[PDB]
RNA sequence: UUUGGCACCUCGAUGUCGGCUCAUCGCAUCCUGGGGCUGUAGUCGGUCCCAAGGGUUGGGCUGUUCGCCCAUUAAAGCGGUACGCGAGCUGGGUUCAGAACGUCGUGAGACAGUUCGGUCCCUAUCCGUCGUGGGCGUAGGAAAUUUGAGAGGAGCUGUCCUUAGUACGAGAGGACCGGGAUGGACAUACCUCUGGUGUACCAGUUGUCGUGCCAACGGCAUAGCUGGGUAGCUAUGUGUGGACGGGAUAAGUGCUGAAAGCAUCUAAGCAUGAAGCCCCCCUCAAGAUGAGAUUUCCCAACUUCGGUUAUAAGAUCCCUCAAAGAUGAUGAGGUUAAUAGGUUCGAGGUGGAAGCAUGGUGACAUGUGGAGCUGACGAAUACUAAUCGAUCGAAGACUUAAU
RNA sequence: UAAGGAACUCGGCAAAAUGACCCCGUAACUUCGGGAGAAGGGGUGCUCUUUAGGGUUAACGCCCAGAAGAGCCGCAGUGAA
């Protein structure tokens, strides 16, 4: 064997508490903030944007619309930062990468449910 | 793209010496006919 | 893989006649470039062939030419069904293979090598 | 990742609205800010009364940009457009207001009061 | 002290204390063995040596390197070893902790030991000045017709002749370079593998070399 | 490094200014000042040593070497190097034929005063100048395992955060010595991340021609166009480096100490003293043609054991390849051999089927349920080569004296 | 082709961008002709109703539509050139 160790010395880094979703699910992120005061935590909800990856190596963006400022976060899956993760939504995509969305405001970047 | 002085029989020849060919293979036809190129059942008489 | 001197569309047309003429013929004379890359693509028109039902079917048709063959007893039929017939039903134990490569000499106009490559 | 000449909208009420990037302050040679540096700039766009006039040479701290940061967890933040505030070299802004987000690295260079009148720091 | 070889595996990352980032090179280490003592009063320097992957039993009318020739037998005969693929000498170690035969293991290093890495790098074939140094290009247009050469390569009339060491195209690629100063960030012994934080230098599979840092 | 002379070659031709690209012989030095001394309070000024060790910026403005402002920075020489570099590149300048204005000329035309336009060649050889191979060598046969002389090469710089507002200083400002992060360059290495590409991967879509129709598909239209994208290759991404610490020293400071019967850093001694000079990254490294150091094999049947067939140790030819590659070299491997490659079954990663059914008047939707791919990332195999394969490869010097 | 967008350069040189058709709108100045396609805005696929146009009119049926409603799909509808 010589093709198993990465997934076998990285497999105490995976994390199984975490709930299944697609591109176009919105998401609630509750993530913990370290300021050297304490230990708060703040969610950022948005849209899935992507996800790719696999192992500890895997990845996810989702995006919302702040002040009208789009923005977007980028975090590992397997990250000990993120406390835990709601699926809020399901939506109806035909793609995998939904960059589209990049360049749209309002109704034109609403996505369907389920 | 000019030689400034024409080479002599001795330099020429001094450039020649890789310019030769290598010996060929050669494993021989054990059934019949002609001797065959190496691992090939060659065009003209190969039973390899 | 191999580019075999042609552009993505010439290297695709030549591909795909020479799987054709193999399933015709059963052995053909080529360069050993061009065998070497016509392995692969044979080798997966005979699994599809094996495979044996309609989507596969549709895929093989995707490569194989349209030929007609003249048959033993003056039939005819053409090469997409030969290879779902006959041509599958001889590999249908063997688990790949099914083609073998024998060197030639060189060509007289280059110095190319020939190759037989055949069905087994 | 902003190098000299680009634009930058300004996010603040102190009448700025587009600045034009003159030098990214540093060292020598240094060609590109991000999120949290100091550039020196122009005014290409006033907004009528307001503090600073068109032509005018500030200097800005930037928040927001469009390539935006690696944080230390190997998580990013990206934002939609490059954006700035005029600052009065002591890293107090020009303005009062600051509209749309924020990030986060504008703690480290204390950049307090920036980081207190704008709406929630990302 | 404290040198190893292994096989470079890949690149992962692992999280570290406090949720940072770290990304990390998978080195396989396993199966070295000491196969000789070097000494001042034999060859002049003290050092050992290290062989690391084993191969097979000598084969009569074998071809290739994956079967031990006669010499190759003797030498890991002494030691009570099997021919092994790769072979280095180490000379930083102290010769009087070791032990001829003995099995060098992978839990000589620990976590948080600092490293130095050889290996050979990558290899790129014949390249040309703007990748193989760091050389800039001409203009793309107008009307420039110089673009991926070299500049002048020297002066004139003085110096009627090209210096030493000009930066000219050429093969560009393998050779052996060492980082310094990466670290373990964890040493698996079931597995034998060490993670290095970083990455290393040369292609996967390849041999990489570990020694304790001196720095 | 503008004039004089020439004439001391070149009217059988030595390509002219800027700019780019690349340096570097290599030196009275801007920065660091590294140091230090004073008509040196820190801050300056000035001088000395040191340095071309290392560094030494982006823009607005011209016709050109000349300049001038904006904004930075620790900081913005010296030119012989053919005012370095056009068989490396530009052609803005000057100057060739057109044309025009001012002015001079009776005129043809001139000025160099302006102005708009205007062709810059070469397959690298006797040769001289980066990378990569074959052999004359090679002194036991020979073959597999490491010198470190130097031929050596790589110079790598610096800014802001705690000691300590302590000290200088009246205060302002403001240390030396120790403890944190940057800019540049890369010395650089690498693809886990963020991105780029990704022409034999997946999906959508227009026009047209064909497969007898439909439906599917195929060809062509930049890969037809669009959205993604695996390996690989990559920077703008991720990591490391440099501020080694020892010797010897410069300017300088000394101690002892006489000559020169005192004093005095010097004559003899002894200390100290700098990014400068010499020692801990990288290739060759018996081509260091003087021929360095650590496991196997070695003997004829004759045989001035020369030499002939041989016969001997390990190498090669040939064949499947890639982490290596212009080729050759390197490396993984070859009839016990899967080995290496293909294949076939896999999975990993990339992008929702055909058919059937249901709903809808229809365009379509939904269910049957993560289908193709595997093009580049595990197991099984003989599909795959060498047919019997064949070929190459000693008789240990000698001597001399030191057992 | 990330971010940036003339910072290049003697000079935006070269490339990129614009482009068809339909509908709305259009300045200074003028020799009253023009300028002018000024600038600047919007639309475009497919299916079904329909009342009705060019009518193919015989009439809806035969194609484009009279052009209005209601839908469907995609990131994108003069989906290429």
């Amino acid at each position: 064997t010589n093709h198993k160790l990465i997934e076998a010395v990285t497999k105490s880094q995976l994390r199984t508490d975490l709930p299944s979703f697609r591109p176009g699910d919105t998401l609630r992120v509750h993530v913990r903030i370290i300021e050297g005061t304490r230990e708060r935590i703040q969610v950022f909800e948005g849209v899935v944007i992507k996800r790719r990856g696999g192992g500890v190596s895997e990845t996810f963006t989702v995006r919302k619309i702040s002040s009208g400022v789009g923005v977007e976060r980028t975090f590992p899956l397997h990250t000990p930062k993120i406390e835990k993760i709601e699926v809020k939504r399901r939506g109806k995509v035909r793609r995998a990468k939904l960059y589209y969305l990049r360049s749209l405001r309002g109704k034109a970047a609403r996505i369907q449910e389920i | 793209a000019v030689p400034k002085r024409r080479t002599s029989k001795t330099r020429k020849n001094k450039r020649r010496t890789h310019f030769k060919i290598s010996v060929p293979g050669m494993t021989e036809c054990p059934n019949c006919g002609e001797y065959k190129l190496s691992h090939r059942v060659c065009k003209n008489c190969g039973s390899y | 893989y191999r580019k075999l001197g042609r552009t993505s569309d010439q290297r695709k047309a030549m591909l795909r006649d020479l799987a054709t003429s193999l399933i015709i013929s059963e052995r053909i004379e080529t360069t050993e470039a061009r065998a070497k890359e016509v392995r692969s693509v044979v080798e997966k028109l005979i699994t599809l062939g094996k495979k044996g039902d309609l989507a596969s079917r549709r895929n093989a048709a995707k490569t194989l030419r349209n030929v007609e063959i003249l048959n033993e007893d003056e039939t005819t039929q053409t090469a997409l069904q030969k290879l779902f017939g006959e041509i599958a039903e001889r590999y249908t134990e063997r688990q790949g293979g099914y083609t073998r490569i024998l060197k030639q000499g060189p060509r007289r106009g280059d110095g190319a090598e020939s190759v037989i490559i055949e069905l087994v | 990742m902003i190098q000299q000449e680009t634009r930058l909208k300004v996010a603040d009420n102190s009448g700025a609205r587009e600045v034009l990037t003159i030098k990214v302050l540093g060292g020598s040679g240094r060609k590109t800010a991000n999120i949290g540096d100091v550039i020196v700039c122009t005014v290409k766009n006033a907004t009528p009364g307001g503090v600073v006039k068109k032509g005018d040479v500030v200097k800005a701290v930037i928040v927001r940009t469009k390539s935006g940061v690696r944080r230390n967890d190997g998580s990013y933040i990206k934002f939609d457009e490059n954006a700035c505030v005029i600052i009065r070299d002591d890293k107090g802004p020009r303005g009062t207001r600051i509209f749309g987000p924020v990030a986060r690295e504008l703690r480290e260079g204390n950049f307090m009061k920036i980081v207190s009148l704008a709406p929630e720091v990302l | 002290t404290k040198g190893i070889l292994g096989r470079k595996i890949g690149m992962t990352q692992v999280f570290g204390e406090n949720g940072e980032l770290i990304p990390v090179t998978v080195v396989e280490a396993k199966e070295n063995v000491v196969l000789q003592k070097k000494t001042v009063e034999v060859d002049g320097y003290n050092a050992i040596q290290v062989g690391f992957e084993d191969k097979k039993a000598y084969k009569k009318d074998a071809k290739s390197n994956k079967y031990a020739n006669k010499p190759a037998e003797g030498h890991a005969k002494k030691a009570d070893a099997a021919p092994k693929r790769f072979i280095r000498e180490f000379r930083n170690v102290d010769v009087d902790a070791y032990e001829v035969g003995q099995e060098v293991s992978v839990d000589t290093f620990v976590a948080g030991d600092v490293i130095d890495v050889t290996g050979v790098s990558k290899g790129k074939g014949f390249q040309g000045a703007i990748k193989r140094h760091g050389q800039s290009r001409g203009p793309m247009s107008h009307g420039s017709h110089f673009h991926r050469a070299p500049g002048s390569v020297g002066m004139a009339s003085d110096a009627s002749r090209v210096f030493k060491g000009q930066k000219m195209p050429g093969r560009m690629g393998g050779n052996t370079v060492t980082v310094q100063n990466l670290e373990v960030v964890q040493v698996d012994t079931e597995n034998k593998v060490i993670l290095v934080k970083g990455n290393v230098p040369g292609p996967k599979k390849g041999l990489v070399e570990i020694r304790t840092s001196i720095k």
